[PDB]
């Protein structure tokens, strides 16, 4: 996982 | 779908000040505009992506493409799944499909990547990103290092020809075939700009505006679509189209609905265009590009424009580059220099409306030194700009020359004008010494234009000592321009090969008239004018003045020495 916008 | 807003079109004129409404107060009135406009949008459906052999192709579980306007790859028979990547078709102002947004490569992806570029003829590929950023992987290198010189990812054979490295982007020329199919090789353009922070925004607009100007100057030889990634794919390179389009919409209609365009975006790939401060900036592109518009000659065509751009066929009207230089803005006070105002300080400037931006004065490691940072051609190597030094601050001056690591100064003044001292003289035939450094000159060589003066310098700290040489101009009272140019000219280079070029805020280079701007102004500006002539065989006066004028107060301020740039500047290059 890793959320781009955060 | 949602309740969005309906803005206005901004019209041509009223940009520069709509622009400065909506941004009264932190721009409320532009944090609301790019609010409204949804993260994705529900409807169009994203069932390729999610799927389980196709989890690993994705860099982010949070950007994923939509149905209908993904890129596809030609179906390898027997692999399921083999049509999709992290991809999308994006719209122009017209063309449409006009870009393919995509995600960075994983180096999982880094066949299916090449292979996309084969399969859609295209041949403009526009990296907006570093791979590595903050310790973390934001994209793979996908290309052969100009040693490898050449790798193939696949069946895709990828070769690297040209390597150019400019100040904010690295050109490279490639030539891709696949060899596992007779067909013949294909020219590509592959540009990286990398002066722009994830999630963040450039520093000046203009370079933005910049790198648009050269992609739009690269043959596409298959009308095919043009390859604009990033990490993610939506963020920066979302606001790199924006301008592009709302560029050609505003060269065309002078008029611009970037709020649609955006949602016209968002429509296509979620989260395009993910940061307010991106939202402020495809404006300020158009704004500036509005305002002061396109001022950059090329080598080639430098004589020609430069010509006509001087004359003016009504004569009770001024040349078109009097409308230059009257465009180009004047930051009065612009900005806080107090530091340099202060009850002791008034006495250590030679002239008291010339004093140092406090955004950029010179620490003298902290206490107070009339003498301004100035930004070079390379970033981030910086230049000092001061003033001659004042009979009482010469201590100081040495302080700096010494700490800030100068290794060439050039003195663009005589000692004394008749009687009345234009300079003070931080040199004698001794060992002069001030304060903790000493001082020592062992060579003054004079010739028909300049003089160069070597000073060997120390401290207590002996058995060291930096060798600083120090070349003073004559030829060039604070009136007339540089008499003959063409060896103000030598100057500059036989200096240029002095200092260094390998590339700690350490300036080498420290130049100085009386007020550090009068002249000084001139000679920094040849200076990256002619590093970029050089670089790019291109030259952009108007923007180099504009960056300056910003600087320090009292650079340039006159169309005589504007004009002048232009004049020696093609006097020099045929």
């Amino acid at each position: 996982r890793e959320e781009y916008d955060v | 779908e949602k309740q969005l807003m309906n803005v206005e079109p901004i019209h041509a004129d009223i940009l520069l000040e709509t622009y400065k409404r909506k941004i009264a107060d932190e721009g409320r009135p532009f944090l609301a505009e790019f609010q409204s406009i949804p993260r994705v949008f529900s409807k169009f459906p994203i069932k390729e992506a999610r799927k389980p052999f196709n989890q690993n192709k994705n860099r982010y579980v949070d950007i994923l493409p939509y149905d209908y306007n993904r890129v596809e790859l030609s179906e390898i028979n027997g692999d399921a799944g083999s049509n999709y990547i992290n991809a999308s078709y994006i719209d122009g102002f017209k063309e449409p499909r006009k870009y393919i947004a995509a995600q960075g490569p994983r180096d999982e992806t880094v066949d299916d990547f090449w292979r996309m570029i084969w399969e859609q003829k295209a041949t403009v590929i526009v990296m907006v990103t570093r791979c590595e950023e903050g310790n973390r992987n934001k994209c793979a290198e996908y290309w052969p290092s100009m040693e490898e010189g050449t790798r193939a990812f696949g069946d895709v054979v990828v070769k690297i020809n040209q390597h150019k490295r400019c100040p904010d982007y690295i050109i490279q020329k490639l030539n891709i075939v696949n060899k596992k199919e007779k067909a013949t090789g294909r020219e590509v353009t592959h540009i990286q700009f990398t002066s722009w922070p994830d999630h963040g925004v450039p520093e000046d607009p203009h370079l933005l505006l910049k790198l648009r100007r050269r992609v739009n100057a690269f043959s596409n030889f298959f009308s095919g679509p043009i390859v604009v990634h990033s990490s993610a794919g939506v963020g920066r390179t979302g606001t790199y189209i924006g301008i592009d389009a709302m560029l050609e919409g505003l060269e065309a209609e002078n008029k611009v609905d970037v709020y649609g365009y955006v949602v016209k975006l968002r429509r296509q790939r979620c989260l395009m265009v993910q940061v307010e401060a991106q939202y402020i900036l495809i404006h300020q592109a158009l704004v500036e590009y509005n305002q002061f518009g396109e001022t950059e000659v090329n080598l080639s065509e430098l004589h020609p424009y430069l010509h006509n751009m001087k004359k003016r066929d009504p004569p009770s009207e001024p040349s078109p580059l009097e409308a230059e230089f009257q465009r180009l803005p004047s930051y009065r006070s612009w900005r806080t220099q107090h530091i340099g105002n202060q009850e002791e300080n008034k006495s250590k400037n030679r002239n008291s409306n010339v004093i140092p931006y406090d955004y950029n004065r010179v620490p003298l490691k902290s206490k107070y030194i009339n003498a301004s940072f100035i930004m070079s051609y390379w970033k981030p190597e910086v230049m000092i700009a001061a003033q001659g030094p004042l009979k009482e601050t010469i201590g100081d001056f040495w302080q700096m020359i010494f700490q800030r690591k100068v290794k060439v100064i050039v003195m663009l003044t005589e000692l004394k004008h008749g009687d009345q001292e234009i300079c003070a003289q931080y040199w004698g035939e001794g060992k002069q010494t001030y304060g903790d450094i000493e001082v020592d000159l062992k060579d003054t060589d004079k010739s028909s234009t300049y003089t160069l003066r070597v000073f060997e310098l120390r401290h207590s700290k002996r058995k060291d000592s930096r060798t600083v040489y120090q070349y003073q101009y004559t030829n060039w009272s604070v009136e007339q321009l540089p008499a003959e140019p063409k060896e103000l000219i030598s100057m500059i280079q036989v200096v240029k090969q002095k200092l260094p070029q390998k590339n700690h805020k350490s300036t080498p280079l420290l130049i100085h008239c009386r007020d550090g701007s009068q002249q000084t102004g001139i000679f920094c500006a040849l200076l990256n004018l002619l590093e970029s002539a050089e670089t790019e065989e291109v030259v952009d006066i108007f923007q180099v003045v504009k960056a300056l004028r910003k600087a320090r107060l009292g650079m340039v301020s006159t169309f005589e020495q504007y004009q002048f740039l232009y004049d020696v500047i093609a006097s020099t290059y045929p």
